[PDB]
């Protein structure tokens, strides 16, 4: 399969601050989607194929990305951003996504 | 297997590549606007009469279009079609008058965008059909204009500018035409390529594609297969645009399917060369052999990814043949120095060696091939390097009878397959016939 | 405006047959998309299952591949992932979810089976 | 009528659309200068070896095209033809030898213009044949300059211009050889189409003919049959230009002949599934049945446009079949699963109920199908609407026998049409035919 | 001579042209590098993100180029290939994989220009391969942007170019994908065509082959007979360009052989029109007689230039007719109204002078044909000069004999050649077989 | 330089065939263009007939297509229009004109026969 | 058929001034022609292919259009304008004209 | 055949001048090809494919044309450039050469 | 690195038949390019005469193509020029070259064997 990785596993963010969620894939794929799992509810679509904003997806989230190296880009990040953001691919058989990368929000 | 392949390459049908079968299937939908019509805003003290002229000789291209469609969206209700309107259809016009009927339904919040389809001034531009889907619009000759004409408004002269838009308009059209055109008596079809759609775009189909988000492994075969297809659902005459409704199949692995490819090589009987007339593509499905028009499928090296089934029959025959009964095989003589005379298979080589120079180049000696044999087997453990020609090839080990090139077969009738030949033939046996009746 | 509704045993033995329906309402599982399953371990890691279309094919996830069924009922507009046996490590929370053409992504997904074995 | 359309539907071959018989006569003619050079006085100082390069290159090109149009010019005298002289040819190639001698007598005009055809600095312009004739000069790759080159003269470097220019005209010798290159060996000919010609300008045959002032009706069917077509009658490889006379002619319905379509659907015969093989464009003229190479015609909804008539010789055996003896008619065995299993016509449904689903969406019974009937006939006196898969047909009433599915008929022996089977069974045959005499 | 075409004229087969018959053989190679991706460098500010996407779409494309490549590569060793590891392979792949070798041994040293290629900002670049040797790059779109997007990044916007740039990409690959996308299962091949790999250079190969330096006599003959070819000799999927290894083959003339067209006239016999089904070219060497699929050649007026060998197997009955026995001669009822009615040969009229009018000029006399006559023969000793409807011909004379209008021959069998016909045929043969056996 | 003159009855009873005949000097009528019949009623409204063409096919008004023949006759360089019957409507000025591909118009009229019914 | 309509059916203008006389088709036609008919002389062309003078027309006429609708301009106007103008269409058959409009001259 | 020309036959030039040497050819050809001949030694080329310069060939040397009409261009004439010069074609066959030039070198 | 190095009598007489070896060494003559023969005649005019390509094809001078033959040896990598019959316009100093794709031309030339009848 196409196995996408996304490193670090873990990241914090302070509230108002951008930061960048990244995955990698071990073979090209030309769209990557990202998914996004609060606690106790199923994975919803972000954004679609690299750069969309799904259905109600807040205007502070966009990305970018081609072939192996795909972003996740969180602008003016909030306490509702506290979530596992996945990087998921339906290029090749099996569809696959990575491990998510869970987002921290830093509180004094 | 299945295809008696050790008496088959006897007579020059060497085994080749085995292929997976697959066929296009289960399509997801999404719709595009094409606009026919460039936006000249930037130009327009300069177009003069060109785009009045431009739209005239559209609509006649645009309107036939049109008609063919509201023959079916008018006899469809709700979803039960007007057999009786309709009067004359084939089941695929049929088929295609559905999905016709459902793409309206997603057309009708298309064309509320009307105004906003008319204003685009850039080739691809993102509309919002409903808050939660978006519908591109793609714009002919818009970044010929964008790039080409505005830049140069007070560089050349005004009249210059008109022409230069006018042959623009009119080059289009006259690609436009061999697809849009007076060929097309069946819009309501959903099995048009969708790089014959491309063309109210310039032909562009990648840019099409990757504005409706679409890129899979398997995208480029079913390119090349014929799979992914548009229809015409929606023609405004008025705006110049029409919407097409792009199919996106998934390839489905035909199970307990292959295409057994054979590599005919010439060779000898009677003291003259001969080609073996077979298919050189067998469909297998199951135990049943058939044949399969690849001529219509994309042929990889893995697979024969056909847009639909192409299996046809087969005589017995030329089953028979295929399963072993080499005098039941068909030979055509060869007069031409341009066949193949030998076949690589399994690392093992399948050669005329009296019609080309089979040295071994491990001892320097000759491969001698007898009257009575119609190809040698050359392999590792007679000759581990051979030379044919200037050709020098490291061989395998056949796992088939040791005593291959000791045993001969009974071989097939002659035949001729020059379509005269075919005509002269018939007549021929048809006198036979007369005297013997 | 589509709702898919999982559901099945939440509890099945080693060696069992396991069988969770998805009931979807809203749109009919015969006129189009792909239906998926998709499921959750416990340490978070998604994995693709399979789906079924709108006209019965199946794609399934070749590590599973012959385990591994999904099958519909049109007359209760219902699909079905089943698993002809299940392993301790098929612990894990079972998810439906809806795949089209409009993000070339699963967009609705259910809310999800917790299976244990 | 004068097919039995009522057994014909029997066994697969469904009455579609009757369409009405053309063929293009009585052409008028126009003739318009094609200059195949540039003019770059406006680039001049930048275009260093490539029109030197560019001229020698097109001259090897152009001038085989002058001989054999000079060939014609110096046997013909006044209008008489040297048949000595020009030692071979057809009836088509002398006939367009009158066309070619007839056209010189306006190409002498033309070329007192010489100097004005040489001096065209735009891509299409108007010069003056006669007082009372306009003669159009179009010229290659005018616009290119006009617009991309001159423009940027001191934007880009001096070299660059150089290179831009040579690219733009090797690209247009590159598309021109196609045409133009050693393919022509026929250049005195009135069959060559005017989209064939306007390679010579790009391609751009709707600003050709728009130039030209032509425009009617039939004038896309024309343009798609084949039927605008035009001569180079004259060669200068001095002043790079050719002067091609283009003839317009005009659509001749054929009297008292139509071309009948079938729409050929499989049918159950012997636990089975087949197909009929039979013409599905039956050209009838009077009450004669002949054969017609469609593959060659335009067909659009209403008729079968052929620049020429391509009524092709029946056997008696297929004339029979079409006119009631089934018996006669050859079928070949269906092994794909895609192929028509029904069709509509006159708003009756006729289907192969074995191979689909047939259900009644009045009643919801199955429609049922005996292993004796080849075909259903689904009409609203038994089921006034119906389902076949997820289509729902609103049907109308059969105006043949009432009694349709309750006769059977006789079926035709099977045949194998692929090229490898045909070969295949005229051997069998034979060897059948030499143990009987 | 060999053909007896005195007879054969008889019979509508008016000898016409004869051709000698050649093929290209003893290529010369050179290397010549295509950059499948231009260099961005002047407009790189407003690329934004399509040179990424533009490259992850193109290493798709090349990605089973270069893998298929290599299986040969790493299979041939120093010149022996690994039979065994290709496993499978014609003896046309085998030769190609030779080549490809062989072809190495100088992609090495273009390989170690690679940042040499990277740089390259024109269409067209000499690098030097060695000191004595050159190797031309030749950049996809580069002039594109040097003239249309660099000139202009401070006229529109810098989204605009952007755009701009992303269609100009597209369009190329959407035209590349025909030739190097899944189509291409065999890029270890020497037999695809250069203008079929120019298209990797936007289809300019008059371009390409300039660069070369190749220019000869026979230069577009070789081009349209499909004899210039190359080969994909080495893929590089970093900086996406591939080297193209150019064969250009000279024409060896073929002695001792030639071919011979017939123009086939309709006839008479029976009170009705036939024309004679026969090859219409018929490929001699030395004194056989066989067929040649000129379809697949070039045909000039002085020879028919193939890239192969196409000559194929006559039947008996065919070469009889050939040679004089025209009872051995199939006919196919005319039923059209567009058929050769007459052929001018040596300067002697062949003519069917019931179904055409032939009157003499000299003396407005007609020209009668009897029920019993084929063909009239017309020439000077009967009427010097002769009208055919509005054609006025100068005859010369016959050589044959004086009584060629005054002795009649044996007329072959009727056939069809409908491909519907040709299945009808057999299938009524073989019922009267069964019932005579 | 053609000179198109057309002659025939200034006075035909109902009922009766008439038949005009246009002859033309200057340009052979079986070499070239299509020669056409227009007519024009008392009230000034023009209407074309139809034509015989260089070949001698016809194209004709369909509104008096099954009463309108219009022949040739070479040796006199003539064309001629036939109504196989008259009524009183078709009183009008009938003209002979030449179409052809300069200007894909008909550009020589000739005088104008005026016929009575 | 394809109908003519040119309505004023009567126009006029003084000598010297412009005119315009104008055509509309119940379909479109690509071209328009014109004919000229003074009293007691058959139907003369005038504008042919929609804008092109014929062999003997004035400077002083022009004209243009498309599709539906199409002009005849006579600049100038001066006393040999006093004529029928008449549309016509030969796009398809039957060819038809237009029922013609007068052009008068003022005069005092 | 093709028949090349090179008139006049013998040329003479200063050292450190310019000399232009010529070709004519009786039907077009693509390139022309240039030879060297120094006395007691085969010919050698100097230019080819009309503009290009062979393996050891000095930078003195250029030459252009097309068609009918060539030339070799010798910059700065040295004394080793006292050679016959000749015309070669390839483009059809027989492959010709010209009678060829001789270039002096002027000498007080 | 070619070294074309032709030899053969320097004195035949009329009537006689030539023969000349060029003997190539740094090069196979099988495996590539074209190996021509070339002419001077006293008056320093050049003529080709013909080659054999890498296959063993044959190209020649149409003046003297019947009284010429040009063929190899593989086994000593040599060509030969043989003419059938010498006349004494033949004397001249006979070159053997190469040619090939890299310039379209005959670069490397033999020092030239000077033949006198
Ligand atoms: C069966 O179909 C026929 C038509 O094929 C129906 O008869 C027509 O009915 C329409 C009313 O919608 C009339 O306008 C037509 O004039 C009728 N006749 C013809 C020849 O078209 C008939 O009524 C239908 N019967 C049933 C039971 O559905
Ligand atoms: C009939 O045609 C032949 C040619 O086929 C004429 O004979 C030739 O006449 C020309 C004079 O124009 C000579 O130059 C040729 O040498 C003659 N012979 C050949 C074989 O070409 C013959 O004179 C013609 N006869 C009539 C009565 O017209």
């Amino acid at each position: 399969q196409i196995v996408l990785t996304q490193s670090p596993a873990i990241m914090s963010a302070s509230l108002g601050e951008a930061i960048t969620l990244t995955c990698s894939a071990s073979s090209s794929v030309s769209y990557m989607h990202w998914y996004q799992q609060k606690s106790g509810t199923s994975p919803k679509l972000l954004i679609y194929s690299t750069s969309n904003l799904a259905s109600g997806v807040p205007s502070r989230f966009s990305g970018s990305g081609s072939g192996t190296f795909y972003s996740l880009t969180i602008s003016s990040v909030e306490a509702e951003d506290a979530a596992d953001y996945y990087c998921h691919q339906w290029y090749s058989y099996p569809w696959t996504f990575g491990g998510g990368t869970k987002l921290e929000i830093k509180r004094a | 297997g299945i295809l008696h392949y050790e008496k088959l390459s006897k007579i020059g049908l060497v085994k080749g590549i085995t292929r997976k079968y697959k066929i296009k299937s289960n399509p997801l939908t999404k719709d595009i606007v094409i606009k026919m019509i460039p936006n000249v805003s930037n130009v327009s003290k300069c177009t003069g009469t060109v785009m009045e002229n431009y739209k005239s000789r559209l609509t006649g291209i645009l309107s036939p279009i049109k008609g063919a469609i509201e023959l079916y969206n008018n006899n469809t209700h709700d979803v039960v079609m007007a057999g009786i309107a309709i009067g004359i259809a084939t089941a695929a016009q049929i088929t295609a008058g559905v999905a016709l009927y459902e793409a309206m339904k997603n057309a009708d919040n298309i064309n509320k965008l009307k105004s906003s389809i008319e204003s685009t001034n850039e080739a691809v531009v993102k509309l919002q059909e409903t808050a939660e889907k978006t519908v591109y619009v793609l714009t002919a000759l818009q970044d010929y204009i964008n790039t080409n004409l505005v830049p140069t408004i007070d560089q050349i002269s005004c009249k210059q500018t008109e022409l230069a838009l006018d042959l623009a308009l009119s080059k289009y059209l006259s690609d436009l035409l061999f697809v849009f055109g007076p060929n097309l008596q069946d819009p309501v079809s959903n099995s048009m390529t969708i790089q014959a759609i491309s063309q109210a775009f310039g032909g562009n189909y990648e840019t099409l594609l990757r504005t409706l988000g679409y890129a899979t492994e398997d995208f480029d075969d079913l390119l090349e297969s014929d799979s992914i297809a548009g229809q015409i659902v929606y023609v405004d005459l008025s705006s110049y645009y029409i919407i097409v409704r792009v199919y996106f199949p998934i390839l489905t692995e035909i199970q307990q399917a292959y295409v057994q490819e054979l590599l005919p090589v010439s060779f000898n009987n009677d003291n003259s060369e001969w080609i073996s007339i077979v298919p050189n593509f067998v469909l297998i499905r199951n135990t049943l052999i058939s044949n399969i028009e690849v001529k219509y499928c994309l042929i990889t090296k893995k697979s024969v990814i056909c847009n639909q089934d192409y299996a046809t029959p087969m005589t017995a025959s030329v089953r028979e043949c295929l399963t072993g009964s080499t005098d039941k095989c068909p030979r055509e003589l060869v007069v031409s120095s341009h066949v193949p005379r030998f076949a690589l298979s399994g690392g093992v080589l399948f050669a005329n060696c009296i019609s080309v120079t089979c040295q071994c180049q491990t001892t320097g000696r000759a491969i001698s091939q007898s009257g009575e044999q119609t190809l040698l087997m050359i392999d590792n453990t007679t000759c581990t390097t051979v030379v044919l020609g200037n050709i020098i090839i490291s061989l395998g080990k056949y796992l088939g009878s040791i005593n291959y090139n000791s045993e001969s077969i009974a071989v097939g009738p002659p035949v001729y397959t020059d379509k005269v030949d075919i005509s002269s033939q018939i007549s021929s046996m048809n006198q036979s016939l007369q005297q013997s009746k | 405006d589509v709702q898919l509704q999982e559901s099945g045993p939440g509890l099945v033995k080693p060696s069992q047959s396991l069988s969770l329906t998805c009931s979807v309402t809203g749109y009919s599982i015969t006129s189009d998309y792909y239906w998926n399953w998709i499921r959750q371990f416990p340490g978070n890691k998604l994995e693709w299952m399979g789906y079924v279309t709108y006209d019965g094919s199946n794609n399934y996830n070749p590590s599973l591949k012959n385990r591994i069924s999904i099958t519909r009922d049109s007359s209760k507009n219902q699909f079905f992932l089943k698993l002809n046996s299940v392993i301790s490590e098929d612990t894990a929370t079972y998810y439906c979810a809806r795949f089209g053409s409009s993000y070339w992504a699963m967009d609705y997904w259910g809310q999800g089976t917790s299976l244990t074995v």
